[PDB]
Order: C-alpha cells, then sequence, then structure tokens
C-alpha cells in the first residue's frame, strides 16, 4: 500500500482519513466527556485544603490591590458586586472548617471545600495550582526513589518488600523497626544508615505540613487529579482527529500566498486545537460553524507573520490589503485605472501615507534570476559592492601620513607634541585642551595658545606647499 | 575595453563591470593549462592571487607598484575561504593542518 | 579620519553637507546634445527649465 | 598564516558545530522594513555576526576611536570591522534529530551498509510509517525487526518492559548510537571466511571495510544524524539593496526561513501537547526542510515561491558548473580588441593602442610622475593622466 | 562560550563571580574539585591555577588580570574611576588588601592553631579602624559600589567560618556596610551553595 | 615636602631593576623626573616616612607615593599618554598584561635564585634560563618586538632583564642566536634606553 509515495501530502491524507466523521450528537457526547474531565480536576483541588491559600491572599489583597477582579473570578456559578459577598461568604467556613483538628476532623475541612464547588476561577492561575502540587511529587518522588537505592543498593535489602509498609505514608517508622526486626544482615545494617534514610524524608515532612494533611491524603490529592486531565487528553484528541478533515477544506483558499500548502494546514491545527479547547456546546451552534472562525483566524495571522522576507507588521497588512480591495473597486467603476490621489479621496489617508504604503509591499528579486538571453550568467554576477575603497583612495591616506609626519616634524618639539595630542595623529583617542594641560603641567589657557600660533605657522606658505596638494 | 582597477563583486571579491569599468578578461580553466605547460609558475600565482582575488594582498601590490618596487606578497584567495564556509555549512568539517 | 581632521583645520576647507552624484558623459564619446526631455512626479514643482 | 599543508576533512560532531557558532539564531526575520538596520536574534543579526558599519555599534552610542574593543550594553554588538561579518557562523538548535540527506541517500547508503539494512526500510522508518525495535532481549524479536503499526501494537499488549520500539529520525540515532564497531568488526573477520559465495564474500568484504574506516578515523557513527544545523555567514548570502527600492536576496534566505519557521513551530506543539497525528507530521515536515537545504532536488524539488524555478541549495553551489567554485578567476589588467595585420613588425613585438596601454599601465605611470617630480602627490597625478 | 574555571569556595573565585554577575555577562562556570579542577585544564593553563577564563580565543589567570579585562571590555556599569588621578588610588588600595589581609588569612586556615590566634586579633583591630570611615560614603571610599569593594564583599562573607566577629565597637559603622552590599542582586546571584552556609544569610 | 611641587618624587634603586624598569617608561614619555640612587641601609628620609610599605622604587606626585612597579609604570602610561605604550583593544591589552605577569613570576625568580642560590642552582637557573631564552628565539622574526610591532611596556620588562645578562654570569649559545642577538641591537640603544640607563649598571657591559 506504500506505493513508493514520497511527498507528505500524499502521506498526510493516507494517514488522516482512516478516522470517521462524527455525527452531531456524537460531538455533544465527547464534550460531555471533557466536561466531566476538568470537573474531575478542579473538584480534585477542593480536596486540596491549600486551594484557597493561593487565592485567600488574593482576596486578602484584591481589595488591597495585589490581585485584580478578573483573573480569579468571572461571575459565580449556578467586581465588588459579587466578590464582596461570595468570598465573604467563605470567611465563615474558612477557619471554622479547619477548627476540628486544631471525629469530624475531615468533614469540616471537607465541608469548607464541599461548598467550594460553586467558586469560579479564571484561566490565569489554574495552571499554578496544577504547578503547585505537581512539584511536590518530585519533592516526594525522587526521595522515595532513593528509599529503594538507599535501602537496596546500600543495605542489600530487597526493594519490593519494605515498600508495603512505608509507601504512601512516607513519614512513619515502618522499616525503622519492621524491616530491621527480621534478623537479616541488611535489616541489622538498617540501623547503620538509619539517619539519612530518616533525614532525607524530612523535607517531605514539611510537605504534609505544607498542606497540613498527611502524605496519604496528599497522594490522592495529586494522583486522583491526574486522571482528570488524562480523562480529557484522550477526549480532546478525539475531536482533533475527527474534524481534521475540515482544515484541508478551509485552508485551500490560501494555497498561493508564499506559504507552502503543508505549512498552511499545520497552522490551522494549532488554531483548531484552540477552538475545541474553548468550545462550548450548550449554545447549540454546531462545532463546524464555531471551529471555522478559530481556524481561519490562524491561517490569516500566520500569513502576515511568515510570508515575506523583509517582514512588515500585522497592522500594516490590513492597510495594504485595503488598498487593493479599494484600488480594484475603483478599477471597474472608473474603468481607466486608479490614480495616486483618487485613492486619497476614496479612502481616508493623508495623501502621503498612500505614498508610503506603495513603497513597501514589493518582494525581493532572487539573486539567481537568469538575465536576458538565458546565457551562463545570473543577476548575482552584476551587483558590485561599495564597502571596499579605491586603492587610490587607500594609496592617498597612506601617502598623507608622509606629510603630516614630515611637515608636522618640521615644527618645534614642544609645540608639535600638543599639536599631535590635540588631534588623533599617530595616537589613540584625541584629547581636551586642559585635559592636555595636566600633561605639560602648565595648566592654563596657554594650551589654547601654543597650538593656536603654531597652527598658524604651518598655515603659512612653503610649509603647506606639500600639504596643500591634497585639496581640490 | 581595458581595466587596471575597478569594481569588485559582492560575495566573491573578483572583478566585474558596473562602474563604467567592465570586468577583466576571463582567465578561464583552459588558459591555466597553457601556463602549466611552460614552467611558468610565478605568472600563474599572481594571475589568481594578487591580480584577482586576494583582499589585502593586492592593495599592497598597488602600493608597491607606485613606488617602483615590483614584488608581491600573495596571501590566500578570498574565493577559497568561501569554499570552507560553504562546506562547513553542511555536516562536513574541513580545516588545515599545521606544519 | 584623524590625520585629515588636522588637514581641514589648517586650511578651513568646509566639509559639504551634500555629495556630488551628477550624470557625466561616458568616456570615449563626443557629440551634440540633440534633445532633452524631463519627467516630473505630479506634485513637485516644475523648475524653470522644466 | 603559516606554511600549512594537508587539508584534513572529517565528520562534524554536534559538540563542534556548537563551537564554530557565536550564537543561536532563533527567529526567521531578517531586517526591519522601516530603518533597514538588521533585527536582533534574527538571521541577519549584529550581536551574532558582528556589526554593520565599520567600527561602531548598532544603536549609536559607540562611534569614537576610544571605544574600539568594547561590546555595547544596549545591543551587544562588538565594535570591530565590518569584515568580521563575513567569517562568523551561527547555528540553529533542532528540536528533533534529522538524517543527513547525503549520508542517507547517496547511492551506497552510508547509513545503510553501516547497519546492514535495506535502504527501502530505512526510508520506511524516516517517514514514521513503520516502527522499529531496539534492544529486544528475551522475546521473539531481533534488534532490527520492522514492526508495522499493528504488529507492534499486536506485540505491545503482551510485553511492557524489556522492549523498546521507536519510529522516525530519532530511531536511527538509537541504532547507530549503541552499535559497536569493534564487536562486529572482528566478529565479521570470522564470518567472511565461512561464507562461500563469489557475490557474498565480495560484498561482505565491502561492509567490513566500512566498519574499519569508522574506527581509526575517529568518527563515531551517530554523527550522521544532525542535531545542530549551522548557518552560513550573512555576507555570503547577502540581502543587498538594489537601486530603486527592490532588494536582491540570495536563494538561501528563502530556505533558512523555512527551517527556522518549521523548527520554531515544532518547539510549540511539544508545549501545547498536540496529538501524535500532528507532531508526528511535524518532524516528517521538518526533516524534509533540512534536506531541502543540504542538497535540494533528491525529493519533490521544493520550487521557489513567488517564482517558478527551483531554489538553489548549498550542495548546488559546489556542484559542477562544468568545473570548480574556486579557481578551476576573472583578472585585472586586461583588455581586448579586434586584431589586424601590421606586417612591418619584427617577430617579437605586437602593436598596442595608445588608448589601451595608457589604461593597463596606470599604476606604473603614477610612479614616474611622482618620481620625476612632475606631480607633487598622487592625487595630482591622477588629474594629469586624465 | 565564555567559561570560567571557578573554585567552589576560594575568595578569588568568588571575586570574579561578583564582576561577572554585576556586568551581566552570559557565562558558564565549570567547578573545581576542592581547589583543584581537572588535570585537563593544564593545556589552556600551564599554571593550573584557578580561576581561569576562556572566552573563545583567550586564556587569562591571576584575576588581577581577569577582573580589569571584564571592566575594560564590558563598559557599563563601570567599576573604576574616570580620571587617572583616582585609578591609581583604587589600583593601589586593592594592592594593600591583597597583600596584607588575604595572605594574613593563610595561617588562619593553613596555619596551626598557634598562629591562628596571631592573625586573628591583630587583624581585628585593623577591621574596625576603617570602620568609622564608613560614615563618609556608603562603600569603602565611594558613593557607588566599585572594584575596590570587590575584595571586601567576598572577604566579609568569610568572617563566621574563620572565627572573628564584631562586638560593640567595630560593628556600628561597619555592620551597616555588609547589610547594604550583601543585598545587591550581583552579590545575591553570585552566592554559591558552598559559600552560603558559612553564614545565616 | 615630597608632593610640595608640581613635579614628581621618585626614590629609585641604583641597581634594583624595579627602578630601571620604571626609568624607561618614566623618561620615554618625556617628563622631568628626579633621580635619587638610594640604598636600603640609607635611603632618603621622605622615602621612609611617607612610604608606609617601604619599597623601591617609589613615585610621589602631589597626592601620595606609588610603588609596585606595575602600579607605577601603569599610572604614567594612563595619565601621560603621548606617545602611547599599550594597545587599545581589550583583547590585546589583556595578554599584554599577561606576558608581564609571566615574566615577573617566570624570569624574575631565576634572578633572585641566582642571587642567593647554590653553585649548581646558579647553573640550574642558568640552564633553565639560558636555553629557554633560546626557546622563544623564532618569535623575533615575525615581529620587531615581543609580538607587538610598536614599542610597548611588555618589551620594557625584557630589556632591563636583558641588561643584567652577564651581570649574574650568563652567556647565550646555540643555533640562531643571531636572531635574538641581532634583536638586542635593535632595542639596547634607544633614546628611552640610552638616556635612562644608569652608568652603575653599564660597566658590566665591557
Ligand atoms: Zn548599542
Amino acid at each position: 500500500e506504500i506505493g513508493r509515495t514520497t511527498d507528505p501530502v500524499r502521506m498526510y491524507m493516507r494517514e488522516m482519513g482512516t478516522v470517521e466523521l462524527l455525527t452531531r450528537e456524537g460531538e455533544i457526547d465527547i464534550a460531555k466527556r471533557i466536561e466531566d474531565g476538568i470537573n474531575q480536576v478542579q473538584c480534585s483541588v477542593a480536596e486540596y485544603p491549600e486551594a484557597i491559600t493561593y487565592l485567600l491572599e488574593q482576596y486578602d489583597r484584591v481589595e488591597a490591590e495585589e490581585a485584580r477582579l478578573s483573573d480569579l473570578i468571572t461571575g459565580f456559578v449556578d467586581d465588588p458586586e459579587l466578590a464582596r459577598e461570595k468570598f465573604a461568604e467563605l470567611r465563615a467556613q474558612y477557619v471554622v472548617t479547619r477548627d476540628t483538628i486544631k471525629a469530624t476532623a475531615q468533614e469540616e475541612i471537607l465541608k469548607l471545600s464541599e461548598v467550594f464547588k460553586q467558586f469560579r476561577l479564571v484561566p490565569k492561575q489554574f495552571d499554578y495550582l496544577v504547578n503547585s502540587m505537581r512539584v511536590m511529587m518530585d519533592r516526594v518522588r525522587t526521595q522515595e526513589r532513593l528509599i529503594m537505592k538507599l535501602c537496596v543498593e546500600q543495605c542489600k535489602m530487597p526493594k519490593k518488600n519494605f515498600i508495603t509498609l512505608f509507601t504512601g505514608n512516607e513519614t512513619s517508622d515502618t522499616w525503622f523497626n519492621a524491616a530491621i526486626a527480621m534478623n537479616k544482615p541488611w535489616s541489622e545494617k538498617l540501623h547503620d544508615v538509619s539517619e539519612e534514610v530518616h533525614r532525607a524524608l524530612q523535607k517531605l515532612q514539611q510537605i504534609e505540613e505544607e498542606t497540613g494533611l498527611t502524605i496519604e491524603q496528599v497522594k490522592d490529592i495529586n494522583r486522583r487529579m491526574s486522571i482528570g486531565e488524562a480523562k480529557a487528553r484522550r477526549a480532546k484528541k478525539e475531536m482533533v482527529e475527527a474534524n481534521l478533515r475540515l482544515v484541508i477544506s478551509i485552508a485551500k483558499k490560501y494555497t498561493n500566498r508564499g506559504l507552502q500548502f503543508l505549512d498552511l494546514i499545520q497552522e490551522g491545527n494549532i488554531g483548531l486545537m484552540k477552538a475545541v479547547d474553548k468550545f462550548e456546546y450548550r449554545r447549540g451552534y454546531k462545532f463546524s460553524t464555531y471551529a471555522t472562525w478559530w481556524i481561519r483566524q490562524a491561517i490569516t495571522r500566520s500569513i502576515a507573520d511568515q510570508a515575506r522576507t523583509i517582514r512588515i507588521p500585522v497592522h500594516m497588512i490590513e492597510t495594504i490589503n485595503k488598498l487593493n480591495r479599494i484600488s480594484r473597486q475603483m478599477l471597474q467603476e472608473m474603468g481607466r485605472e486608479p490614480t495616486p490621489e483618487e485613492l486619497a479621496e476614496r479612502m481616508l489617508m493623508p495623501e502621503d501615507k498612500i505614498r508610503k504604503v506603495l513603497k513597501i509591499a514589493k518582494e525581493p528579486i532572487s539573486m539567481e534570476t537568469p538575465i536576458g538571453d538565458d546565457e551562463d550568467s545570473h543577476l548575482g554576477d552584476f551587483i558590485e559592492d561599495t564597502t571596499l575603497e579605491l586603492p587610490l583612495d587607500s594609496a592617498t591616506t597612506e601617502s598623507l601620513r608622509a606629510a603630516t609626519h614630515d611637515v608636522l616634524a618640521g615644527l618645534t618639539a614642544r609645540e608639535a607634541k600638543v599639536l599631535r595630542m590635540r588631534f588623533g595623529i599617530d595616537m589613540n583617542t584625541d584629547y581636551t585642551l586642559e585635559e592636555v594641560g595636566k600633561q605639560f603641567d602648565v595648566t592654563r589657557e596657554r594650551i589654547r595658545q601654543i597650538e593656536a600660533k603654531a597652527l598658524r605657522k604651518l598655515r603659512h606658505p612653503s610649509r603647506s606647499e606639500v600639504l596643500r596638494s591634497f585639496l581640490d | 575595453h581595458a581595466r587596471s582597477t575597478g569594481s569588485y563583486s559582492l560575495v566573491t571579491q573578483q572583478p566585474l563591470g558596473g562602474k563604467a569599468q567592465f570586468g577583466g578578461q576571463r582567465f578561464g580553466e583552459m588558459e591555466v593549462w597553457a601556463l602549466e605547460a611552460y614552467g611558468a609558475a610565478y605568472t600563474l600565482q599572481e594571475m589568481l592571487t594578487v591580480k584577482s582575488d586576494d583582499v589585502n594582498g593586492r592593495t599592497k601590490m598597488y602600493k608597491n607598484i607606485v613606488d617602483g618596487n615590483h614584488q608581491m606578497e600573495p596571501g590566500m584567495p578570498e574565493s577559497f575561504n568561501v569554499l570552507l564556509k560553504e562546506i562547513r555549512s553542511l555536516g562536513i568539517n574541513i580545516e588545515l593542518e599545521d606544519e | 579620519t584623524p590625520e585629515e581632521k588636522l588637514l581641514r583645520a589648517i586650511f578651513g576647507e568646509k566639509a559639504s553637507d551634500v555629495k556630488d552624484s551628477s550624470l557625466r558623459v561616458p568616456n570615449g564619446v563626443s557629440g551634440t546634445v540633440i534633445d532633452v526631455q524631463v519627467f516630473t512626479r505630479d506634485g513637485v514643482e516644475k523648475d524653470k527649465r522644466a | 598564516t603559516e606554511e600549512f599543508d594537508a587539508i584534513k576533512i572529517a565528520l562534524a560532531s554536534p559538540d563542534m558545530i556548537r563551537s564554530w557558532s557565536f550564537g543561536e539564531v532563533k527567529k526567521p526575520e531578517t531586517i526591519n522594513y522601516r530603518t533597514f538596520k538588521p533585527e536582533r536574534d534574527g538571521l541577519f543579526c549584529a550581536r551574532i555576526f558582528g556589526p554593520v558599519k565599520d567600527y561602531e555599534c548598532l544603536c549609536g552610542k559607540y562611534k569614537r576611536l576610544k571605544h574600539r574593543g568594547v561590546i555595547c550594553e544596549k545591543c551587544g554588538v562588538e565594535v570591530t570591522q565590518t569584515k568580521v561579518r563575513r567569517e562568523r557562523m551561527g547555528h540553529i538548535e533542532l528540536a528533533s534529530p534529522t538524517a543527513h540527506i547525503w549520508f542517507l541517500k547517496s547511492l551506497p547508503s552510508r547509513i545503510g551498509l553501516l547497519l546492514d539494512m535495506p535502504l527501502r526500510d530505512i526510508e520506511r522508518v524516516l517517514y514514521f510509517e513503520s516502527y522499529v525495535v531496539i534492544e529486544g532481549g528475551m522475546t521473539n524479536l531481533e534488534r532490527q525487526q520492522i514492526l508495522t503499526e499493528e504488529q507492534y501494537l499486536d506485540a505491545l499488549e503482551e510485553f511492557g518492559d524489556e522492549f523498546d520500539a521507536k519510529m522516525g529520525a530519532e530511531a536511527i540515532q538509537a541504532l547507530l548510537k549503541s552499535m559497536d564497531l569493534e564487536q562486529e568488526c572482528e566478529q565479521l573477520r570470522e564470518e567472511l571466511n565461512e561464507t562461500n559465495s563469489e557475490t557474498k564474500r565480495k560484498k561482505l568484504t565491502k561492509r567490513i571495510k566500512l566498519l574499519e574506516a569508522f574506527v581509526q578515523s575517529g568518527n563515531k557513527p551517530e554523527w550522521m544524524i544532525l542535531t545542530v544545523l549551522p548557518v552560513l555567514p550573512p555576507d555570503l548570502r547577502p540581502l543587498v539593496p538594489l537601486d530603486g527600492g527592490r532588494f536582491a536576496t540570495s536563494d538561501l534566505n528563502d530556505l533558512y526561513r523555512r527551517v527556522i519557521n518549521r523548527n520554531n513551530r515544532l518547539k510549540r506543539l511539544l508545549d501545547l501537547a498536540a496529538p501524535d497525528i500532528i507532531v508526528r507530521n511535524e518532524k516528517r515536515m521538518l526533516q524534509e526542510a533540512v534536506d531541502a537545504l543540504l542538497d535540494n532536488g533528491r525529493r519533490g524539488r521544493a520550487i521557489t515561491g513567488s517564482n517558478k524555478r527551483p531554489l538553489k541549495s548549498l550542495a548546488d553551489m559546489i556542484k559542477g558548473k562544468q568545473g570548480r567554485f574556486r579557481q578551476n578567476k576573472r583578472v585585472d589588467y586586461s583588455g581586448r580588441s579586434v586584431i589586424t595585420v601590421g606586417p612591418y613588425l619584427r617577430l617579437h613585438q605586437c602593436g598596442l593602442p595608445k588608448k589601451m596601454a595608457l589604461e593597463l599601465f596606470k599604476p606604473f605611470i603614477y610612479g614616474k610622475l611622482e618620481l620625476r617630480g612632475l606631480a607633487t602627490t598622487i592625487k595630482a597625478a591622477k588629474k594629469m593622466v586624465e | 562560550v565564555m567559561t570560567l574555571f571557578s573554585g567552589p569556595t576560594d575568595i578569588y573565585s568568588h571575586q570574579v563571580r561578583i564582576v561577572l554577575a554585576e556586568k551581566g555577562v552570559s557565562f558558564e562556570i565549570e567547578h573545581v574539585e576542592k581547589d583543584n579542577p581537572p588535570q585537563d585544564l593544564i593545556d589552556l593553563n600551564p599554571n593550573q591555577s584557578v580561576p581561569t577564563l576562556v572566552d573563545r580565543e583567550l586564556t587569562l589567570w591571576e584575576s588581577r588580570i581577569i577582573m580589569e579585562y571584564l571592566d575594560e571590555r564590558f563598559p557599563h556599569p563601570p567599576l573604576m574611576p574616570v580620571y587617572p588621578v583616582a585609578r591609581g588610588e583604587s589600583r593601589l588600595y586593592m594592592h594593600r588588601i591583597e597583600k596584607d589581609w588575604y595572605t594574613l588569612m593563610n595561617t588562619i586556615i593553613n596555619g596551626s592553631a598557634s598562629e591562628a590566634d596571631a592573625a586573628r586579633k591583630q587583624l581585628r583591630e585593623e577591621l574596625l579602624a576603617i570602620a568609622p570611615v564608613f560614615g563618609q560614603k556608603p562603600y569603602f571610599l565611594s558613593d557607588e559600589f566599585s572594584l575596590v569593594d570587590c575584595y571586601l564583599a567576598p572577604l566579609l562573607w568569610r568572617l563566621p567560618q574563620l572565627g572573628i566577629e564584631f562586638s560593640g565597637p567595630g560593628a556600628k559603622e561597619l555592620k551597616g556596610y555588609m547589610t547594604r552590599v550583601f543585598e545587591r542582586d550581583s552579590f545575591l546571584a553570585s552566592l554559591t551553595e558552598a559559600e552560603r552556609e558559612m553564614r545565616l544569610g
């Protein structure tokens, strides 16, 4: 079936259309899967009692301006208008729910979070909460990964046995005494390194206090949340592989704009991947009549970004394209052709911006375009370069050092040094007069004089006879 | 036409004519075999190092000439240094030993 | 340059604000100037000769 | 430079291609379109390939002759000659490996006969169409079985560990990286003797002669799979402005923009976590753009945009124009004219017009007019010959 | 490509780090074992003495040479005077402290406990002698941090590890200095984990 | 006092090369300096009191004494600039401060060791010294000076340590000494050297 096909567009279609189009009621079926998906996540942050900790400082600073009314709420579910009441409605259960374990010790802490379900969050900081408990894994994971090596490859203890008592808990003294008790050489050897195995898991002891709960609940807090995202990862992918046939239908209108065909339909994917990200089905509008906007949005933003060599901004391509949509409409009515001023009347530009917008859009001629007659010659053989200098222009500056080293040598000694130090003659950077005056040690307005009358002497004739010859 | 010194091309620094001074002649591949047939090997060296392609070995050969000191310091042509940058820009690595 | 920057101060040769790039006849040619035409962008004044 | 000899050539390791370059080129844009100074971190940078005007930074804070070595703090240009913009190099950092189209598609596939793999199978792996195993261990699979999409998937349900299948250009970097040229060298020194076949023991000595090159030379095998593509210097692919507004770009700034753009997107899809139908289509699309740079034409012939002729890649610049790129040299001090007869000359002399000889022997004539004192300085001799 | 063969603890290697992290130089450091980097850095350094700089073409040791390089090449912010009168002052003041005090701390680490008391208190009276002078400027004879304090900030950071301290006099005008300089991000992002635990900061 | 004039104040060493290194750069810039060939047993009074480190040489210009010749011969090359003695480029200026450090720590201690060393060390030093000084022999063909075609301070670190050649019992030998010896003909008789050389150090030249 691989009939020696090469180009990817053959390979894209051959791999893409294996999947099948989704019916309309199927799409609502999939979105209802994602809709349960994130709910498994955010409702798995209420289980995290530090859920309001990152935000309680926000509302303890929202009024006091360390947070804005937008990035945390957008209108509660099922502004001083709502923020001053709903979060204020949380100030009751806030500490009273943590009061029990200051038994119902987990009902109250759950009772605060159990009502948290009607608290609306914003895409800004939702990531950070997933970024918060995530790194706590690696803070507990690699430590636990060392518990094997610290107990197996150092004590000779097996790994698959001691984990039964200590994994999940991560704080007790399970192998502290249970592993040691078995009368083995590794167990008796456990008392040898019993501190580092006890101290390495100390910073995680902060972690359970870092969220105030045990390491067990911390496990289900971070682990049960993972299923929620992975519940949606396979969910969103099902819609990108299904409507993937759509982008090829929308992205063929732009086939010639300097961008390859296959660089186009890859730009729509990053578009469509955002549409299903922000898709909402309850408004009833089918996925196509909403995904068509976010898709064509991208391919017209990509073309203005990577279609030109000398890139022109995105706000200008709206003005260039307006000049052809309007210089084409005046082409039929007027019949003859459009003038550089009638666009100023038809449009509303200042009669010169239309003269600057015309000196832009032209692309660069390729430096290998074969010139006339198609001889063995290209355009790149005829463009001389101007950075270099005429070797008669370099043969003079080399010659000029003769005179200024000879003519200026025909002066007196002390009056020629400052003449050479006052310019950059044969030296480093030039200098200031009283900047020089601290060299001859007679600091005064004499230094403006010694050079002054000396430069007159070179100005006289027969001392400038060779020097004058460089003028024109 | 006739040319003693003029423009120089852009990527490779050999001569051409865009400044009312056309390029020099074409000392093509067929005409180097007629300078190796004779033993002529000082004419051949300056005919492709100083007179054409070297960058600072020819600005000296113009200042030696104006002073009556016919003598050259060849250097390495600028059309070979582009052939190392054009090979290294592949995976290939190219260098020169030292001795 | 530094050396020439002394050459100016010695004679006071005023450096010009404008560089000369006029059109001069190509070398090795001679003949009367039988005709002259001038094209101007519509929006810039015509000089006397124009 | 000293009296060198023995130009030496060999493969280039990603730790060396990272050593020529002076910085990472991480955007596709070239110049500014309003003031034509080049942008920062783009292709035509100034912090990477040096400055533009001789002896001065880009912003305009360092022009004096006092500051001649310092690097500017605003825009980190090093204030030196603009000639150095002609011999520096950048480098792009590929987001995924990719095969070197020379060492993969040259007729004896140097990736092929180093692995003993039919070239029609390597190509079936570089397009992500068929898995390939690595380190099978104790199972019913060799080291280089080609599991199709099902056979692996019909194999993966049984085993989860002790087994690793890859796919794509990042697989051949796995096969090469673990293969050892000493074990299969001497172990093939015996296998050649047992084989009795005028064809078998004739090509068999061909492979064992290649393995014997990848050891004494000093080149590991996995350097034929690129990981940092180096970029030319910005004065050997100029963007000179023509007279009248148009620019005349070389045909490489059309190809480099096509790798840095596709490579820049593939950096994004691994942060946005797209499905493996797209990102697996990205690497397959990048790898066709790195191989349109090295030697364009051994593929679909990615013809130029805004025009209908094929672009001109790097390996189409050394490749014969009937001869070399260097010297196999247009020449100064020349001329030409229509020959005639002149039968009054001796055997050893030819005519030469006054109008020509006064133009070839110009630098000599300048010698006399300043030696005999007839001209005071050389500028005053240029106006006596005119 | 600008690498540095930094020491993990030695005040010299902590010297250059303040200059680098001050100027904003993009650099990558390669650590030495204790005060010995590999035997592999003898080819680019026949002395085998750290620190040593390698910027793409160049090799430099004896940080006196290194630090003035980075100051002379990376211009702003500047760490020296402007006119030749005062540069001799700073260039000479730093020759004092690198001659009297630094080798004085030799026998405090590499000298027996007998001579450790010798360097300890005889140095301390010097420590508070210039202490009232901090009522002239913020820094050691400057209204803005410069090269001259570059030998003190990594010097003061070694106090509690050696065993000398401020107690009453010598702490009023002095301790205001370290609380003013130890907060700059340059000295902040210069602190390595090995040199940090010497003190509570 | 010492700083009480608009001129310098220098308490030089009549035989100590620390002075004679400073002398060349001192006079090569064309300034009027006071010479005082003084001893460690009896230097001048002002050299003792205003010099709280008490070294030789010692320069004093209206603000304070300066010593540690690299500091001295730097203060003059940074304040009295014409002619120049050090390059412009901070790359070539770095190593130009680097060769000097590779002479005060490489070819100085061979002078002190020969001043206070045993009979074989005076040969061992002369062995390591004389032959290796021929090891850098081919350098002078490419450059009329120590890898810097203009006269610069890195050359001044050599000549005073090349003017005490036989003074501690040294003589060159081998193939290609004409290159280095002919080089000494190009530097040992300059105005900055000829007018600066002290007659006390000259007499060893016969
Ligand atoms: Zn700048």
